[PDB]
């Protein structure tokens, strides 16, 4: 209901830990759980691909149709850029539906 | 060749867009008459009062001629629109021209 794509079998979970590394131990034996540990975090690259299907648009209608764009006016910012700061933001939702078909 | 009671051509009137390529075609029906008496005629600004400028020498024929030479004569405005989002150039290729369906 939020939208998009219900499937069955999803593509699945991907989970990651970083491992645990003891800190180091008394010199007695001692059967307590360890909760002493190095403190360590990681960090990488993460790659994404993923191929998408199109359906292409048939239409024998004559007129233009409505087509998302931007504004062709003069302003401070570009949408969909860095600020001087460094800050992305997305100025708006875009949705898929602006070409049409008969019902 | 056809006889009184075959048609010559169909109407095809059509825009195919496939790959870099697309291919437009427009029918469309015309209406020609005689001109000039099937004269001749010198033409001339003589006696038009034009000024230096406009003045020419020339000649009216009693032919006609077809001139498909604008872009809406080929793209529908929902095939300029889509040449015009998707594409940063084009040029023709080839042509193809008929005449059909006579009547006199």
């Amino acid at each position: 209901l939020m939208g998009g794509f219900g499937l069955k079998n999803p593509p699945p979970q991907i989970l990651i830990k970083n491992t645990p590394v003891p800190a180091n131990p008394p010199a007695e034996f001692s059967a307590t759980k360890f909760a002493s540990f190095i403190t360590q975090y990681s960090t990488g690259q993460v790659s994404v691909e993923i191929e998408w299907e199109l359906q292409k648009e048939n239409s024998k209608r004559w007129n233009p149709e409505v087509q998302y764009t931007s504004n062709y006016a003069k302003s401070a910012n570009v949408d969909f850029t860095v600020d001087n700061n460094g800050l992305y933001t997305e100025p708006r939702p875009i949705g898929t539906r602006y070409l049409t078909r008969p019902l | 060749a056809d006889g009184v009671g075959n048609a010559s051509g169909n109407w095809h009137c059509d825009s195919t867009w496939l790959g870099d390529r697309v291919i437009t075609t427009s029918t469309r029906t015309w209406a020609l008459p005689t001109y000039n008496n099937h004269l001749y005629k010198q033409i001339s600004s003589a006696s038009t009062g034009a000024s230096n400028d406009n003045h020419y020498f020339g000649y009216s024929t009693p032919w006609g001629y077809f001139d498909f030479n604008r872009f809406h004569c080929h793209f529908s405005p929902r095939d300029w629109q889509r040449l015009i989002n998707n594409n940063w150039g084009f040029r023709p290729k080839r042509l193809n021209f008929k005449l059909f369906n006579i009547q006199v």
